[PDB]
This record gives structure tokens, C-alpha cells and sequence, in this order.
RNA sequence: AACAGUGGUAGGAGAGCGUUCUAAGGGCUGUGAAGCCAGACCGGAAGGACUGGUGGAGCGCUUAGAAGUGAGAAUGCCGGU
RNA sequence: UAUCCUUGGGAGUCAGACUGCGAGUGAUAAGAUCCGUAGUCGAAAGGGAAACAGCCCAGACCGCCAGCUAAGGUCCCAAAG
RNA sequence: GACCGAUAGUGAACCAGUACCGUGAGGGAAAGGUGAAAAGCACCCCGGAAGGGGAGUGAAAGAGAUCCUGAAACCGUGUGCCUACAAGUAGUCAGAGCCCGUUAACGGGUGAUGGCGUGCCUUUUGUAGAAUGAACCGGCGAGUUACGAUCCCGUGCAAGGUU
């Protein structure tokens, strides 16, 4: 039985997010929190936020111990860019993007 | 017991009760075909033939007229605009060796 | 009336990538790489069918000299003599013999012996 | 089809025993070259290592025909600039015979991978004695 | 095409130096947006035949229905009202089944208007028939008067 | 310089297995039980050593 | 006849030549003009005599 | 049936596949159309089916007709990455 | 032995390369240059010459885990003394 | 209407001669689709919010506002086979081992190892070429039409044929 929690389209380039991530899956639930109020990145607070929604639907919807869950799957996939452009040298402009990340949680019973 | 047999434009070791595929032959399935061309003998009695063995012959059944996997023959030239593709599925008889007639 | 492009492209290529499942990196997912090497496999198809029916008959023959050998012969002295004795088992029939039933073999390279002593 | 192939499963290798000592160079490479390769051996395979283990005994006592003695050279560079370095077949035998029979027979098997592996099979010792007693050893005499 | 395309008028870029493909106008055809090359254009497709190539076809139809039992002559078609009913069971009677061509010898308003709401069911005088009228129609309903008034053109 | 042959997806890979993240070094606080950064003082609780 | 069984005489039409559609048409790329030279240019050629 | 032949650039000639539209016949489709996604099927090639998933309303087949009818390259144009 | 000629429709080609032989130019040099003559390449894959359009052998419709040969080879790489 | 169907058709299906660019004349885009009906998600939970997980509406929410369908490039997650002595135009032919079970076929996936093998196109006497073109994917992108001439073929009539 698995419960699921989704941010959308966060303002984070997925290649970061990913960084942290990878700390986070796999583990239980109780150390995953340890790990990202420990580990100083960006998308930490944000995965963090994510993954006790999770929680919280586990233990709310489902009825599931909240000490009993393990994150089964956790993965960033890529939200729409927006596109920017900065001025460089001799008039050229040069594309900046400005990358989304969707960042799901799963975590479910061992 | 095992005999050598000519057939096709080949020659195939067969045993009784083996079942081989061989070059088409005209014979509807279910039709018994017989091999006239053996050209040696194993097993316990070892017959040799020079080039056949005298007498010896080899009965099988028919079981299949088919055509084999399909192949795709493609050719080309570099630079010089030349491609050339083909199908190929080459017809086959699938018997089954009934019994070695030495 | 105006014929739009439609599905026919897209049919056409998606032919070609399923050909080209297995292929390294790209070679398996762009359609102009992937051309490219189902185009490059078809020659090298081709000539390995024709070359297969050398590297079969070389492998017989290596089999042939190793089991002529054990009888103190050379392959060379072994196929003249079965020619003399009007045997026409071919080599890859002699070579199962060889690897399969080498009792079946020796009787062969005996024959061929009788005739070289001759 | 049909032709049969050898496999890990199938190949039995055994332990030969060739002795160096009068014999030429160049023409006990090539024989053992073949044992070690498994030509000899009607099952066979090309693309499996068929053959047998091969120990060479007495290398020192190797014979070369001719000057090759002090006119034979055996050339490596060591991939630095003017880093060529050589060696008389005479240096060679007298402080180096294992390496001698080892390139020799090196030279005249396949270069790839399984070319590599079957060298590994291949055993040369500078004096009579082989440590090898356990393997039982048969005495391999050359064809000529 | 490229000349009636708007805009377009000036070269997009210089011709040399700017590491572009060059290009001489905005509406090239290839360009999205562009001209089109070639394609369709107002044109007509009518062409005529000889006029003995034109009798030999109606005539060639005409004998062909005769061939295949379609060829229905009637004494005389007069419907007393334009009833669309009247007409539908007149051709009933008539075992018309599938389409029919309805030739009369003159304008007859009273059939044109009972079988003009029929599907597949042509009303035509004797000046209008047609090839194209005769082949698509499985069955000619030709009255006797208009029998002769088209013997008299063709023959 | 720029690139002379564009870098695929294997060699990418390849580059990235070192750029990693570690775990962080830490240990439970014995005081409260959140877990701090070893030989750092406790966020939550505020104690070190075993003093707030 | 029949408006679904229509068959033209045998040989009264042809289908149009289309160049430059592929290889195996046989007149793909230069659709029949060769290589190069004014003969080749679209709208090319000399006058007539 | 026999015999013979069957490399190919420029180029000539022939026979075809497929796409859009029209006509005429005959069909399919809310018990699921087109499109899309798989598959180990079929044809000498271009190509064509069958089954399942997605999709949620249109679409084949036969003969003929008409073309904005087939793309991998133009430092091609546009978009996305 | 099966071409050849006439008429008509449609072309492409006008940069050729090397090899052998007979000559010129050159220095009896040039993978030079220009002709004659035959071949191969161009437009010809396969085998040999380590690799190697033009040299040697020989012309690929397609399948076969069949056989005989050509040039070239047969101690090992690597088929065969 | 044997015209187009959102890169098409007007530059403009949409607040387009607009945005933007130019001192100015002037140049000049991109951008359509919830559902039959808003019945447009009451209420609960995590969160500051965004965004989610339930529950409801609906035939369908994997129809929830850039809301029909949703391809490829590209980015990820899981893992059946292989991979740290190996020299690779990446394939092809041979081939164990391991893992599967199909449009049921002398099956599918992976590939230790062996043999062979210098992309495609253009342009050239000759290109793997260290000559040219292409970052990749998708769409678009080039012998057409009118009127004349001539030849072949088909048809009608024929010393006549045709308007
Ligand atoms: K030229
Ligand atoms: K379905
Ligand atoms: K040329
Ligand atoms: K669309
Ligand atoms: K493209
Ligand atoms: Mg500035
Ligand atoms: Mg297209
Ligand atoms: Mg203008
Ligand atoms: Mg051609
Ligand atoms: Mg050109
Ligand atoms: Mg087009
Ligand atoms: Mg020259
Ligand atoms: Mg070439
Ligand atoms: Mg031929
Ligand atoms: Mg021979
Ligand atoms: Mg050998
Ligand atoms: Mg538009
Ligand atoms: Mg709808
Ligand atoms: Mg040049
Ligand atoms: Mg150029
Ligand atoms: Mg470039
Ligand atoms: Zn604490």
C-alpha cells in the first residue's frame, strides 16, 4: 500500500533537486527527514515539505504508521522551462533557463 | 544406428525418428519419401559406400512443406545512389526419419 | 487538394528504429544514425551469408587434419586418399565424425591409408 | 545448424612437458604455439581456448642457427623519446631465456583477447625442474 | 506564390559574414509562411468531344439499358397534381427500386414537381438527357412521345 | 576551444558519478534526540556536551 | 457499364513521369539533367537554334 | 515446359506501392472510428494485416478520376530539446 | 555466331585516371605532359598483392553449416606439404 | 467548390497591422479545442502559499483552466542479461551461459569470446577522407500550370475530319 505526495512545478533545476534525492531514496521515513534537515541544499527544504505530505497521507487516508514507512520511490521529473534572456557583450543575447522540477515521494510499509 | 544421405545438394547424418530439414521436395505432407542415396552407415554394423552403399536406403514421412524465416536482402553503394532491397524466404521440407533400410 | 504530410513519415521511420533495437546509444533512437547502420547492416548481412560458408569449411577442415593426424596422416594424404577409394562424404560430414564418432572416422582414414599404401 | 561447438563445459586440458634443450627456436615455438591453441584437438572451437598446458623445460639450452646469436635483436621502446632499447638473442638466452621462448611463442598466437588468455597456459623454466609435479605432466615429443 | 505572399521585400540579412544560409526574402518558399510553389491555380477542365463521338455515347447508354431490361416505356405519364405521393406509388408499380430517370417528351410540371423530392430520382426532358444522367440512373422511365422526340434527334 | 564532437549520454553519465552528495555526519543528540551534525551544537535543543 | 466498374481502353492513358521523388524512380536527385552546366539551370538553355 | 540471361553511375524504358480529394457500388463504427503505442505476422520491394493498450467520433474496401502525392542532407525555414 | 541497317521519340557525355605496349615533349626525370593501341577503374562487389579505384584472378538475381578450381599459397599468426 | 483546415488558409480563426523593432518612411510576429451541461472539486489532511492525497461532480478528472488526441528528440525511476587486462565507423556472421514464453515460429531478450568490417551525402580521375553539408527530433521545403508545336499511344469518322 503506497502513499503519494507531488509538488509541481518548483522552482529548482531538476539536476539539483536530483543531488538530493538520491540522499533520501530508499530510506525510512524518519531518517530521511534527518538527512535533509542536515544536508544544506536548496531543494532540501522543499523534498523535505514533500515527503512528510506523503507521511501525513499515509497515516491520514490510509491508516498506515508513520515509524512503519520506508520511501519506495522517489524521483524529480522536469516541469516547464521558462525561457530568459540575458544581455551579453556586443548586443548578443544569450538564453537563460529557468527550470521546473516536479518532485514526487512514495512512501509506503516495509 | 545413423546413416549419411545425399539429398538436396547435401548430405545430412539422420538418425530414425529425427526429424531435419531438407531442400523442397516434390511430395505433399503426409507422403512417404525415400532416400536411395546413402553414402555411409554408422552405428554397430559400419557400412562405407563407394561412393554409395549398394542397396541401402533410408524411408521418411513428409511432415511440412514450408518456407523458412524471411530474410531481408538490402544492398547499397555508397555515393552512387544505388539501394537494392530483397525478401527472401527459402522453401524447405520438414521430415521425420522413419527407418534406416541398410 | 492539398496532401498533408501525415502519418506517413513517421510510419516509414519507426520501421527503421525497430530494426535498429540493440544498437549503441543513438544508434538505436535517431532515425538518421539508425538508417544509417540498418543500411550498413545489410551489406555486412550479405557478405557474412557468403562468408559463413568459408569460415564453416575452415573450421571443418582444422577438425579433419586434428582427427587425420591422430591416425598418422595429414589432412592433404587423408582427402586424397578417400578420393582414390571414390568416397564422397563430405567435410562437413567428416568432421562430425571426427568430433562425434571417431570409431565411424578412423574407418574412413583407413580406407583412404589402404589406398595410399597402393 | 549441426556442427558441434566446444564449450567451458566440454574442454578437458591436459599438462605437456616440452624440453628446449638442442632444439631450434623458431620451429619448437611454432609446435607448442599450436598445443597451446588447440589445433591438434578434433573438437576444436575458434572462438573458445581448446588447448593444452604446455611447460618448456631447459630454455636456456635453446639453439639458434646461423649468426643469430649476436646478430639477432630483440628491439623495445619504452614510449619516451630516443627510447629504444635492444638486446642480442645471445643477452637474451644468457639473462633472459624464459622471456626469449615467451616472446617467440607470443608472437604466433592470436593477438586479442583470447589470444592473451592462451599464453597464459604457457610455462617456461630456465633448468630441468618444473614445479609443476601435481598437474602429472605427460612428455610431449615435437613433430619435426 | 512568393510574389503574392505579403511582405518579403528586403534581403533578411547581408549576404556574407553572419554565419547564416543565405536568403534573398522572407516569403522564400521555404520559409514558414512563404510563397508556395507551384500548386493549385484557377483553371478550367472542361474539354469537348466530336459530336459523332457524343451520339455514339448516349447512343451506346441508351442500348445498353435496352440490354438490361432497365428501359421502362410508359403509354403516357400525366399526374393530375403535383403530389409527391402519387409519384411514389407510380414508381412502386412500376417496381423501381433503386434510382430512375424520368424522360418526358416536354416540360412536365406536374411530374418535375412530384419527383423532385424523391431521393435518386431524376426528372429530365427528352432535350436533357445525358450520359452521365443514363448511366448513374439503374432504371429510364421514357415516355412514348419522348421515345420519339429522342429517335428523332438521334436517328 | 570549443567541442569538436558533441557528448553523449554515456560519457555525461560517466563524468557525473563523482559529482555526489555524501550523507551528513550525523549523530542523535542525547539530550533532546534530534539528530545534530557531530561535534556541532543542537538546533532544537540547544544542548552540547550535555548542557543547554 | 457501370459508374463502379469503369475501365479505360488498354493504353489510352499513361501515368506522368515524376523526377526527383527518390533513387529507385530512377531520375532522383537531377531528375534527368544530368550534372551541371546551363542545360541543368532551371530555365535553362540556349535558345532554339 | 526447354534453353539462355539477370553488377551498374549519367541516362532511356516498363511494372508497381503509398498519401489527399471526387464519383459509383458495397461496407465498418458508442458492442468503440481515425490517430497514437507495443508485438515474435504477411508480401520480391515500395508496403499490408491481426491482436492487445490508449483514444472518444468518424473511416476503410473495389473500380475509375484529379493532384499542393512521398525528404536525410539546400552553412534550408520554424518550433522543441 | 546474332547481330546489323533505315526512320522516328528521349537522353547523358565534351575535367578522365592508371597499367602494358609504340612514339613525341622532358634529362630515354616525374603518380609529369601529349597522342596511338589493349585492358581495368570511372560505372565492378568477390579472392590475391600486409593495408592499397587503375596491378594479378574473376564479373555479385537470391538461399544452402555441399563440391571443384583461378590468382596466390600450404612452420605459427592463418585454410592447406 | 474532386479550395485550406491552425507551420495550412489572409500578415491576422485568438482584442493584428496589435506586440515588438525603427528618428522616420517602414518592417512585422507568436498565440484555436475542459465538458453535453460548470455539475468549475462542498468537506477533511500535509503546506505560509504553491502543489498535492482523499472525498464528492461527471460517462470519463490519467477531462481540473497552456483543461480533445499527446508522436520524436530530450530527462528520469525500477531491473532481466552483460560490464573494472581492455585498442572499439560500434555493426554483422559464429557462439556458450543466464533470463523469458510469441501473431507458435528450424521462438524472444542479453552477449563471454572468434571472424570480417575506415559513417551518410555532395563533388570528383580518385574521398574513410585531414574536401563540402548536417547538434538532434518534428513539421514545412524543389520539373508545375496556361497557351502553342511535334512525336507515340487510344478512340470517332475517313478522302475527308472538325467547328
Ligand atoms: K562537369
Ligand atoms: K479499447
Ligand atoms: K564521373
Ligand atoms: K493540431
Ligand atoms: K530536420
Ligand atoms: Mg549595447
Ligand atoms: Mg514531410
Ligand atoms: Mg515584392
Ligand atoms: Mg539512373
Ligand atoms: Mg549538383
Ligand atoms: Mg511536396
Ligand atoms: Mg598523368
Ligand atoms: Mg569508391
Ligand atoms: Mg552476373
Ligand atoms: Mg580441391
Ligand atoms: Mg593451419
Ligand atoms: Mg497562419
Ligand atoms: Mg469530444
Ligand atoms: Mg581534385
Ligand atoms: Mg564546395
Ligand atoms: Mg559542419
Ligand atoms: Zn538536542
Amino acid at each position: 500500500m503506497q502513499a503519494k505526495a507531488v509538488a509541481r512545478t518548483v522552482r529548482i533545476a531538476p539536476r539539483k533537486a536530483r543531488l538530493v534525492m538520491d540522499l533520501i531514496r530508499g530510506k525510512q521515513v524518519g531518517e530521511a527527514v534527518s538527512i535533509l534537515n542536515l544536508t544544506p541544499r536548496a531543494a532540501s527544504p522543499i523534498i523535505e515539505k514533500v515527503l512528510k505530505s506523503a507521511i501525513a497521507n499515509a497515516e491520514h487516508n490510509y491508516e498506515m504508521d508513520a515509524n512503519n514507512l520506508v520511501i519506495s520511490q522517489a524521483f524529480v521529473d522536469e516541469g516547464p522551462t521558462l525561457k530568459r534572456f540575458r544581455p551579453r557583450a556586443m548586443g548578443r543575447a544569450s538564453q537563460i533557463n529557468k527550470r521546473t522540477s516536479h518532485i514526487t515521494i512514495v512512501v509506503s510499509e516495509k | 544406428m545413423y546413416a549419411i544421405i545425399k539429398t538436396g545438394g547435401k548430405q545430412i547424418k539422420v538418425e530414425e525418428g529425427q526429424t531435419v530439414y531438407i531442400e523442397k521436395l516434390a511430395a505433399e505432407a503426409g507422403e512417404t519419401v525415400t532416400f536411395e542415396d546413402v553414402l555411409f552407415v554408422g552405428g554397430d554394423n559400419v557400412k562405407v559406400g563407394n561412393p554409395t552403399v549398394e542397396g541401402a536406403t533410408v524411408t521418411a514421412k513428409v511432415e511440412k512443406q514450408g518456407r523458412a524465416k524471411k530474410i531481408t536482402v538490402f544492398r547499397y553503394k555508397p555515393k552512387k545512389n544505388v539501394h537494392k532491397k530483397q525478401g527472401h524466404r527459402q522453401p524447405y521440407t520438414k521430415v521425420t526419419i522413419e527407418k534406416i533400410n541398410a | 487538394p492539398r496532401v498533408k504530410g501525415g502519418t506517413v513519415t513517421r510510419k516509414r521511420r519507426k520501421k527503421v528504429l525497430k530494426l535498429a533495437k540493440g544498437y549503441f546509444g543513438s544508434k538505436h533512437t535517431l532515425y538518421k544514425v539508425a538508417n544509417q547502420q540498418v543500411m550498413k547492416s545489410g551489406n555486412y548481412a550479405f557478405r557474412d551469408r557468403r562468408q559463413k560458408k568459408r569460415d564453416f569449411r575452415k573450421l571443418w577442415i582444422t577438425r579433419i587434419n586434428a582427427a587425420a593426424r591422430m591416425n598418422g596422416l595429414s589432412y592433404s594424404r587423408l582427402m586424397h586418399g578417400l578420393k582414390l577409394s571414390g568416397i564422397e562424404v563430405n567435410r562437413k560430414m567428416l568432421a562430425d565424425l571426427a568430433v562425434n564418432d571417431l570409431t565411424a572416422f578412423n574407418q574412413l582414414a583407413d580406407a583412404a591409408k589402404a589406398q595410399l599404401n597402393k | 545448424r549441426t556442427t558441434p561447438m566446444a564449450n567451458a563445459s566440454t574442454i578437458e586440458r591436459k599438462w605437456l612437458v616440452v624440453d628446449a634443450a638442442g632444439k631450434t627456436l623458431g620451429r619448437l615455438s611454432s609446435e607448442v604455439a599450436a598445443i597451446l591453441r588447440g589445433k591438434h584437438k578434433p573438437t576444436y572451437t575458434p572462438h573458445v581456448d581448446t588447448g593444452d598446458h604446455v611447460i618448456i623445460i631447459n630454455a636456456e639450452k635453446i639453439e639458434l642457427t646461423g649468426k643469430k646469436l649476436t646478430d639477432k635483436i630483440y628491439y623495445r621502446h619504452t614510449q619516451h623519446p630516443g627510447g629504444l632499447k635492444s638486446r642480442t638473442a645471445l643477452e637474451m638466452r644468457t639473462n633472459y631465456p624464459e622471456k626469449m621462448l615467451e616472446l617467440a611463442i607470443k608472437g604466433m598466437l592470436p593477438k586479442g583477447s583470447l589470444g592473451r588468455q592462451m599464453f597464459k597456459k604457457l610455462n617456461v623454466y630456465r633448468g630441468s625442474e618444473h614445479p609443476h609435479e601435481a598437474q602429472k605432466p605427460e612428455v610431449y615429443e615435437l613433430r619435426g | 506564390n512568393r510574389s503574392e505572399v505579403r511582405g518579403g521585400g528586403r534581403k533578411p540579412w547581408r549576404q556574407k559574414g553572419t554565419g547564416r544560409a543565405r536568403q534573398g526574402s522572407i516569403r522564400s518558399p521555404q520559409w514558414r509562411g512563404g510563397g508556395v510553389v507551384f500548386g493549385p491555380t484557377p483553371r478550367s477542365y472542361s474539354y469537348k468531344l466530336p459530336k459523332k463521338v457524343r451520339r455514339l455515347a448516349i447512343k451506346s447508354v441508351l442500348s445498353s439499358k435496352v440490354i438490361d431490361n432497365n428501359i421502362i416505356v410508359l403509354e403516357d405519364l400525366t399526374l393530375d397534381t403535383a403530389k409527391t405521393k402519387e409519384m411514389a406509388a407510380i414508381l412502386k408499380g412500376l417496381s423501381v427500386e433503386k434510382k430512375a430517370l424520368i424522360v418526358t417528351a416536354d416540360a412536365n410540371e406536374a411530374v418535375a414537381l412530384s419527383a423532385r423530392n424523391i431521393p435518386g430520382v431524376t426528372v429530365v426532358e427528352a432535350n436533357g438527357i445525358n450520359v452521365l444522367d443514363v448511366v448513374n440512373h439503374e432504371k429510364l422511365l421514357i415516355t412514348k412521345a419522348a421515345v420519339e422526340k429522342v429517335e428523332e434527334v438521334l436517328a | 576551444a570549443v567541442p569538436f564532437r558533441r557528448t553523449s549520454k554515456m560519457k555525461k553519465r560517466l563524468r557525473r558519478t563523482h559529482f555526489k552528495l555524501n550523507v551528513p555526519g550525523m549523530t542523535e543528540c542525547p539530550s533532546c534526540g534530534e539528530m545534530k551534525l557531530s561535534h556541532r551544537v543542537c538546533k532544537a535543543c540547544g544542548s552540547y556536551n550535555g548542557k543547554d | 457499364m457501370k459508374l463502379h466498374e469503369l475501365k479505360p481502353s488498354e493504353g489510352s492513358r499513361k501515368t506522368r513521369n515524376r523526377v526527383g521523388r527518390g533513387i529507385g524512380s530512377g531520375n532522383g536527385k537531377t531528375a534527368g539533367k544530368g550534372h551541371k552546366g546551363q542545360n541543368a539551370r532551371s530555365g535553362g538553355g540556349v535558345r532554339p537554334g
